[PDB]
């Protein structure tokens, strides 16, 4: 159940399990999260900004516990210190990548973990 | 030029501008009968000292303050601004 | 006297005899849940939400629809009273599904706010869950009928104040159904208004759909300039963005409702604007520059101008304080020949204490009226709810409605009495019936539209419809002071313009030939370079480009209305200042600091600086501006009706034909209307 | 699936250090003048 | 005025002690300009002194001037010892901050209206 | 009612409300409004012209030691026509039982300090006059903790916003770390967060 | 106007794209009335919600579910 | 005790910096968020100041600002002790006024008329 | 958890499923709890000391003022009458006697 890096995870042939409900921007203590979202031309929504202050992020990881449709996931891995300021603020399209770096590191923990919670 | 146009203010209550309540019967119906170009304004309220504005001259105002008057002398301190 | 002392929870309170149970327990300031209810709509019971345990009796009552007897116990909380908004509220939600992720009303919705405070802890029913389908009617209420708890209060709504009856129940049971039948679409005036009133998440916005939720937004009040009523609203920022509009419910006008143009308007707002100063660039060329290149580029040119060969026109929609930084320019040169776009004939007077200039009756004195006849005009197509006003009081009680000319689709049952202006002089004598009733009214109503004014006929029916209008006032006149004769209007600079000192209809730049002129109009196309003389500069001054700004020789940019601390003047002179909420982008400034930035670079330069200096100056030339939302009891108009008899211009011969159409000049009708892709997306879907 | 060939790295520079940017959308949508002729 | 004032009793304990402890700093402000280490000229201490006493004399009520004088005194306590490294002091003067306009042609060509 | 409600008891509430009584009955000088909570406290409403005798009275007693001094706060409530709020909380060493302390104040009327009455307030009374402002009367040492040394502000009441003036910056032009106008690269977006409907029914006001 | 700021910084983007990739679903079918969407598992993915198929052979995706659901 | 009655309109400055004489403040009513009809968040005045620019941060597309105070609402708990604040610390304001709808008339069974128009259908 | 659920959130394999479970769930993180006014206070040991805490309840999701009473305000002013009539090395053996941690005299 340890903390660490964000990521964002997806269904089987991908999805994009994030549905944009923005509860996780209203519980973060640091407000890392900005969301805005837009109809996609198919109908459903989804999102066309998402931001994690990854300075400003206090690691409460509420967004792991509230999210209903279980998107955002505190990723297990410590790889971090870049070298500016400039480039800890993660865009979606770090997230996406980051949350496909990986996904067997991420989906054994949550299937060995998600009984008690 | 002068003049361009002149401003009555009154107030429908504080009687003390009852003259110009009875003015408007007395020159209003007649006072625009002449002179059919010069466009004279009535506003509403000032409801503390009702002033009679006058302006003209590369727009300079010109306010004769009435307090409260009787029914000729709102009559003839019209005339003074109005001929000039 | 009249009261019964009712112990509300041991309480006394006397009510009148025969108000109900929910309004005696909400004037002691309690709630008791509301669905299948509302105050502005009438009155059923079939959601059973309100249930309160009266004292003295093993049954349970509900609190909508049952008078109150002599003075019981309305025991609000008992140890059964919540053994019943417990129960009621464990069936509906059930038969529902898992939604608010997604819905669009999810922050406010009343099964969410409910549901917390009273109401179970789980649930136990546990599977079933049935899921009817959704369907399309227009291109604006977005539309997922599954939700829908039968609340019954969108159906009514069409029996109700929008007299459009289109909507049923279908069904029986727990399978029955709410939209329409077959697949005619809805869609009139107030038909966006719907998707306030349905009380949970299952109408929603089309254009608002997926975008931001309701905990984010900063609520700030301010008024919406596209009428000549006002409105009353609330805008929602998001980043210093405009998301939506809301009715602020004044209780006046605007009551819950809101004009179906005005909501959905905002879209062009923000789509073709004009944001900087763009070069004269000699020839069609047009192209940005520095905003001190095209100052003193016109400064120049003010000290050269001397007399008639400067003016101005304004007509469109913006304040009352440019209007008079206008007018202490251009008459501190001493150089008027100023006029507005709308045509308004003057013949005795107008503009001298005005006497008829606003609608004189008040909205709220619009009920008690018992005899009502108005010409000219097309009431459902301008000022859509004073429409829905006289739509409630021709119900409620008795009202009498006739109109002349042109007959138009009206909701309610109105006759054409007639369509000839000679029906207007006959009406005078005693002929074309009712003939006496209008004399033999107690509370008559004289209404005149401004678009038949427009003609030019319009100074003879000013003063034809003025004769038998005190004609009424001179039998009675009502008992009674009843002011009778008032008139309507549709641009809403327009009675904030005139007021000042303006002249109302293009005359005085219709018979000169003057070089150099302002553009506040600036859409309405009734001056061009046709009538101009020769290549002479003309300076736009406004926010758009859609009729003005390519014929021009240097424009200004400027913010609309909902960037600048305005003041404007409705139809009976109230004044109901906007707010600032989102500010102005480009390098757009305000309105009244570039006149006085313009003047500094000018010769003469005016004595108020700040807008508190502005209204300084404001306060010279008329103080009911600075009266706040007050119209004052003023009429003096026995003179100046007999003022008007001294022209006797004659009629034309013309039937009665407004501008307005079946619906579709309803649309397309200020500037941001025309820029507006949401007017022009549902504009094609009905001449589909 | 839409996982990759081996592995990455948190490098700065490498050239590449993924140098975040804004993804949104022009709002006010500035008007066009109209063209060169009269 | 229901209420007991703190040191004065009406303008005359007040404006005594307003001059009285000017002179405080006017012994200090040639004392601290070799002390902190700063290169200035002490004339321009002795001025920014008394356009601080000067500014706030529209007062005509007791007991707010003496709550100055309270925040008056306790700017001494810092300022006799060495409580202001070098910093603090330098603060008072508004130096490397951009001018601001306060003029209206000169606002108008930038900024919507601050 | 069931379990996983709190369990109260009356013998607390019993004691609490008869010690106290008599309190009002020995002191009817000070002494406007006492009140016993609903979970074992009591608060004493004092006016504050008997700040130092009635602190001075529970200093010493036989049936009534109360020497432990725990804690000096102050709230400030705006629209009450007198802002601010001192509130003690004391503690009997004895007897194991809390009383607060109540007395309010205005900004500019001072207050008569409890320097020799306690010795614990050296630094607790100072920390009243730099977040507020309220200046204790007869304190030998009025100085500034736990601010910085430039703030004009007194912090803690409600005008002063949430940043402040004050965004520090260096610069190299010439050695100095100087002061600047406040800039945010965030608005902190301000939520609204009342729900309606009136979850409570006991604390409903009078409804005029 | 932006495009100086990644000079030598090579432009770390995305390469896959799900804008549209629900279309390269083999579209389910049932022929019944109401169905089940526990997709991605059971007490995992998107929640239990109801979709009447009866109107153009479809059910839409049910939003949450996202793929594409029909008879 | 040193009573010493006095009389003066107590007007507080030196704690800001210069935004007395500059803004102008705002006393209004919150009336009914109208997506729904809960009647709870009316019986309190509020308060809110100017609002001023809300530019681009050109990296990210953020409301970065300028305009110190910006977000100050405070409870008050009426008209009276309204004025009462805004003139202790003394800037300039500008007053509202409490909007209460009509009580109103409103009674089941005059919906089936015999000769009336008050009359619903298709319910 | 509390079993009534008003305050505890519902468990994960309930917030899935049924209808009562998400609107105690949505609604419980966008707002938070409702707590009935009137003052409190309480304090424990924490492993230094006493620990005040003031909690004014105003009545809505968001609390009022939250004074906090640490260890070191008591236990560091009373450095003055423990330090005099000693050596200056004494002073540094004085202070790790008392455990003062800062940060934690930031109350
Ligand atoms: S984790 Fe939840 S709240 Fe956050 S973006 Fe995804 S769906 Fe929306
Ligand atoms: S990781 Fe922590 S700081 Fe970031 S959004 Fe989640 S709870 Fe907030
Ligand atoms: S739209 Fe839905 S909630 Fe509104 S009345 Fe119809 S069924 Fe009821
Ligand atoms: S409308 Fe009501 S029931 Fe439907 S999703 Fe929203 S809160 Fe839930
Ligand atoms: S609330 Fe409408 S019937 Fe009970
Ligand atoms: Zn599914």
């Amino acid at each position: 159940r340890f903390r660490g890096e964000h990521a964002l995870r997806r269904y089987p042939s991908g999805e994009e399990r994030c549905i944009a409900c923005k509860l996780c921007e209203a519980v973060c203590p640091a407000q890392a999260i900005t969301i805005e979202a837009e109809p996609r031309a198919d109908g459903s929504r989804r999102t066309t900004r998402y931001d994690i202050d990854m300075t400003k992020c206090i690691y409460c990881g509420f967004c792991q516990e509230a999210c209903p449709v279980d998107a955002i996931v505190e990723g297990p891995n410590f790889e971090f210190s870049t070298e500016t300021h400039e480039e800890l603020l993660y865009n979606k399209e770090k997230l996406l990548n980051n949350g496909d770096k990986w996904e067997a590191e991420i989906a054994a923990n949550i299937q060995a973990d998600y009984l008690y919670r | 030029l002068g003049l361009r146009e002149i401003r009555i203010h009154l107030c429908q209550r504080s009687p003390g501008s009852q003259g110009v309540r009875d003015f408007i019967e007395k020159r209003y119906v007649e006072l625009k009968k002449a002179n059919p170009d010069l466009p004279i304004l009535i506003r509403e309220c000032s409801d503390v000292q009702p002033k009679l504005w006058a302006r003209y001259a590369f727009g300079q105002e010109k306010n004769v303050s009435l307090n409260n008057f009787s029914a000729d002398q709102v009559t003839r301190a019209l005339e003074n601004v109005l001929s000039s | 006297s009249n009261l019964i002392e009712v112990f509300v929870d041991g309480q006394s309170v006397m009510v009148e005899p025969g108000t109900t149970v929910l309004q005696a327990c909400e004037k002691v300031g309690m709630q008791i849940p509301r669905f299948c209810y509302h105050e502005r709509l009438s009155v059923a019971g079939n959601c059973r939400m309100c249930l309160v345990e009266i004292e003295k009796a093993p049954k349970v009552v509900a609190a909508c629809a049952m008078p109150v007897m002599k003075g019981w116990n309305i025991l609000t909380n008992s140890e059964k009273t919540k053994k019943a908004r417990e129960g009621v509220m464990e069936f509906l939600l059930a038969n529902h599904p898992l939604d608010c992720p997604i819905c669009d009303q999810g922050g406010e919705c009343d099964l969410q706010d409910q549901s917390m405070m009273f109401g179970s802890d789980r649930s136990r029913f546990l599977e079933g869950k049935r899921a009817v389908e959704d369907k399309n009617i227009g291109p604006l209420v977005k539309t997922i009928m599954t939700r829908c708890i039968q609340c019954t209060r969108c159906i009514r709504f069409a029996s109700e104040i929008a007299g459009v009856d289109d909507l049923g129940t279908t069904g029986r049971g727990n399978d029955m159904q709410v939209g329409t039948y077959i697949e005619k679409m809805f869609m009139s005036e107030l038909s966006g208004n719907i998707i306030d009133i349905c009380p949970v998440g299952a109408l929603t916005s089309k254009p608002y759909a997926f975008t931001a939720r309701p905990w984010e937004t900063r609520k700030t009040e301010s008024i919406d300039v596209m009428d000549a009523v006002g409105s009353n609203i609330v805008v929602s920022t998001r980043t210093g963005e405009v998301m939506r509009i809301l009715p602020r419910m004044h209780e006046d006008i605007n009551e819950e409702w809101i004009s179906d143009k005005t909501r959905f308007a905002y879209d062009g707002l923000k789509r073709q604007r004009l944001t900087e100063p763009m070069v004269r660039n000699e020839k069609g060329l047009l192209t940005h520059t520095t905003w001190e290149d095209a100052l003193s580029r016109v400064a120049g040119m003010l000290q050269s101008f001397q007399g008639n060969d400067v003016a101005a026109i304004a007509g469109g929609l913006v304040d009352a304080e440019a209007l008079i930084a206008l007018k202490d320019l251009l008459n501190r040169v001493d150089s008027d020949t100023l006029c507005t776009e709308e045509v308004f004939p003057t013949a005795g007077a107008g503009t001298d204490l005005r006497s008829n200039y606003l609608l004189n009756t008040t909205i709220a004195g619009v009920e008690e009226a018992d005899v009502v006849l108005l010409v000219g005009t097309n009431p459902r197509f301008e000022a859509p709810l004073f429409n829905a006003r006289i739509r409630k009081s021709w119900l409620h009680n008795d009202l009498k409605v006739a109109l002349i000319g042109s007959p138009v689709d009206l909701t309610y049952r109105y006759d054409h009495l007639g369509d000839s202006p000679k029906i207007l002089q006959d009406i005078a004598s005693g002929s074309h019936p009712f003939s006496q009733v209008l004399q033999e009214a107690k509370k008559p109503m004289v209404i005149l539209g401004s678009s038949a004014l427009q003609r030019n006929d319009g100074a003879a029916i000013l003063a034809a419809v003025s004769n038998i209008a005190q004609k009424i006032r001179t039998s009675s006149g009502v008992t009674g002071d009843w002011k009778v004769m008032n008139i309507l209007h549709r641009i809403a600079s327009q009675v904030a313009a005139l007021d000042l000192g303006y002249k109302p209809g293009v005359e005085a730049i219709q018979k000169n030939p003057p070089k150099m002129l302002f553009l506040l109009g600036a859409d309405g196309g009734c001056i061009t370079r046709q009538d101009l003389p020769k290549d002479c500069f003309i300076v736009y001054q406004g926010h758009h480009g859609d009729v003005g700004a390519p014929i021009a020789d240097v424009i200004l940019p400027g913010a609309a209305y909902t960037e600048k601390s305005a003041t404007y003047v409705n139809t009976e002179g109230r004044a109901q200042q906007t707010k600032v909420a989102v500010t102005p982008p480009g390098l757009a400034r305000e309105d009244w600091k570039i006149i006085r930035a313009l003047s500094e670079i000018a010769g003469m330069t005016l004595p108020y600086d700040t807008l508190d200096q502005v209204r300084n100056r404001l306060e010279e030339v008329s103080p009911n501006l600075v009266r706040y939302d007050d119209v004052e009891g003023a009429n003096y108009f026995q003179q100046a009706s007999e003022l008007s008899k001294l022209v006797n211009q004659q009629l034309l011969a013309d039937p009665l034909v407004p501008p307005q159409l079946t619906i579709k000049d309803f649309y397309m009708t200020d500037s941001i209307s025309r820029a507006s892709q949401t007017m022009a997306k549902c504009v094609k879907a009905v001449t589909e | 699936k839409f996982i990759w060939t081996n592995h990455k790295f948190n490098l700065s520079g490498t050239p590449q250090q993924y140098v975040p940017y804004s993804t949104t959308r022009k709002k006010i949508q500035e008007w066009v003048p109209p063209s060169t002729p009269y | 005025t229901s209420v007991k004032p703190i040191f004065s009793r009406d303008m005359n304990e007040a404006k005594r002690r307003v001059r009285e402890l000017y002179r405080a700093w006017y012994r200090e402000v040639p004392n601290t300009v070799h002390l902190f280490q700063l290169d200035i000229s002490v004339k321009q201490g002795r001025d920014k002194v008394r356009e601080m006493f000067k500014k706030n004399a529209h007062i005509t009520d007791p007991r707010v001037v003496d709550l100055l004088v309270i925040k008056g005194k306790m700017e001494l306590e810092e300022t006799i010892k060495v409580w202001k490294q070098r910093t603090h002091v330098m603060r008072f003067f508004h130096e490397t901050e951009a001018p601001r306009p306060k003029d209206f042609l000169s606002k108008f060509y930038v900024g919507h209206d601050p | 009612t069931r379990p996983t409600v709190r369990p109260r008891n009356d013998v607390a509430h019993k004691q609490l409300s008869a010690f106290g009584e008599y309190v009002a009955e020995i002191l009817p000088k000070y002494v406007q409004q006492v009140q016993v909570s609903c979970f074992n406290e009591l608060e004493i409403c004092i006016h504050p012209d008997g700040v130092i005798p009635v602190l001075t009275f529970l200093r010493d007693h036989s049936n009534a030691q109360f020497k432990s001094l725990a804690d000096l706060t102050a709230v400030d409530i705006p629209t009450r026509q007198n802002r601010f709020e001192i509130v003690y909380n004391l503690l009997s060493l004895r007897f194991n039982s809390r009383i607060r302390v109540k007395t309010y104040t205005d900004e500019l009327t001072p207050i008569e300090s409890s320097v020799p009455v306690y010795k614990a307030a050296n630094w607790y009374e100072r920390e009243i006059w730099d977040m507020f402002g309220v200046f204790f009367a007869n304190h030998p040492d009025l100085r500034r903790i736990l601010t910085d040394y430039g703030f004009e502000g007194h912090p803690f009441r409600k005008d002063f916003p949430l940043s402040g003036y004050v965004e520090l910056r260096y610069d190299d032009e010439v050695k100095r770390v100087v002061a600047e106008p406040v800039e945010l690269a965030q608005e902190f977006r301000k939520f609204d967060l009342n729900s309606p409907w009136e979850a409570f029914p006991a604390y409903r006001q009078p409804p005029e | 106007y932006r495009k100086v700021r990644f000079v030598g910084r090579q432009k770390e983007v995305n390469e896959n794209f799900a804008i549209d990739l629900i279309a390269e679903q083999p579209v389910s079918q049932v022929g019944s009335r109401v169905i089940s969407c526990d997709g991605g598992g059971g007490a995992l993915g998107h929640p239990r919600v109801y979709i009447n198929l009866d109107k153009e052979t479809k059910t839409g995706t049910c939003g949450y579910c996202g793929l594409q659901f029909r008879q | 005790i040193t009573v010493d009655e006095k009389l003066d309109i107590t007007t507080i400055t030196g704690v800001p910096e210069e935004h007395i004489k500059t803004r102008k403040a705002r006393i209004f009513v919150p009336a009914r968020n109208n997506m729904q009809s809960g009647v709870n968040n009316t019986k309190k005045w509020k308060m809110e100041f100017d609002t001023r620019e809300r530019w681009e941060n050109p990296l990210m597309g953020w409301a970065s600002t300028a305009d110190p105070l910006s977000n100050l609402v405070l409870t008050f708990s009426t008209k009276e002790d309204a004025v009462a604040f805004a003139e202790k610390n003394g800037w300039s304001y500008d007053v509202e006024e409490r909007k209460v709808p009509k009580p109103k008339s409103k009674s089941y069974g005059a919906n089936f008329s015999w000769n009336k128009r008050t009359r619903v259908s298709t319910k | 958890k509390v079993d009534d659920a008003k305050v505890s959130p519902p468990k994960r394999a309930e917030m899935k499923t049924s209808m009562e479970s998400l609107i105690h769930h949505f609604k419980l993180y966008t707002e938070g709890y409702q707590v009935p006014p009137g003052a409190t206070y309480t304090a424990i040991e924490a492993p230094k000391g006493e620990f005040g805490v003031y909690l004014v309840s105003d009545g809505s999701s968001r609390p009022y003022r939250c004074k906090i009473k640490a260890p070191g305000f008591a236990h560091l002013a009373g450095l003055d009458k423990m330090s005099k009539g000693h050596m200056l090395a004494d002073v540094v053996a004085i202070i790790g006697t008392q455990d003062i941690v800062f940060g934690e005299v930031d109350r």
